[PDB]
C-alpha cells in the first residue's frame, strides 16, 4: 500500500507536470 | 484493444534490458511515456524494487494490492503510466529472480484489469488517441 501510494503520488504529479 | 499494447509495452521493457519473450501508434509513444517515467522518477522507484519481493504464492495478491490501490479514488492517464511501468518491475524482477513463467502471469493480470477496470475511463475520457495527443514529445 508503501509502494503503490508513492506509484500513485508521482503518477498524479506526472499528470500536474503534463497539465 | 487491450491485450496488445501490455504485450509490445512488457516485450519493449523486458527487450530493452537484455530478455526475450513468448494503426501501431499508441505503442510508441506509450513507450516514450513509460521510458521518460521512469527516468523522470529513477531515485522514486529505486526505493520500489527494495521493498517488492516476489514470489509466485504472492504475486497475484502483490500486484492486486497495488494496483486497486493506485486507482482506487480515480483514474488519470499519469497513473495509467504509472501502472504500465509498474507491470515492467514485476516482470523483470520475474526475470531477475528466476520466475519467467509469471511474466506470462503479469500479462494476464495487466490485461484482465485494462479490460474490466479502466476501459470505461478511457472511452469516456477520449480513447488512446486522446492520449498520444497529449505526450506528443
Amino acid at each position: 500500500i508503501x509502494i503503490a501510494q508513492x506509484l500513485r503520488x508521482i503518477g498524479d504529479x506526472f499528470n500536474x507536470y503534463y497539465a | 484493444d487491450n491485450r496488445e499494447i501490455v504485450m509490445k509495452y512488457i516485450h519493449y521493457k523486458l527487450s530493452q534490458r537484455g530478455y526475450e519473450w513468448d494503426s501501431e501508434v499508441v505503442h510508441l509513444t506509450l513507450r516514450q511515456a513509460g521510458d521518460d517515467f521512469s527516468r523522470r522518477y529513477r531515485r522514486d522507484f529505486a526505493e520500489m524494487s527494495s521493498q517488492l519481493h516476489l514470489t509466485p504464492f504472492t504475486a497475484r495478491g502483490r500486484f492486486a494490492t497495488v494496483v486497486e490501490e493506485l486507482f482506487r479514488d480515480g483514474v488519470n492517464w499519469g497513473r495509467i503510466v504509472a501502472f504500465f511501468e509498474f507491470g515492467g518491475v514485476m516482470c523483470v524482477e520475474s526475470v531477475n529472480r528466476e520466475m519467467s513463467p509469471l511474466v506470462d502471469n503479469i500479462a494476464l493480470w495487466m490485461t484482465e484489469y485494462l479490460n474490466r477496470h479502466l476501459h470505461t475511463w478511457i472511452q469516456d475520457n477520449g480513447g488512446w488517441d486522446a492520449f498520444v495527443e497529449l505526450y506528443g514529445p
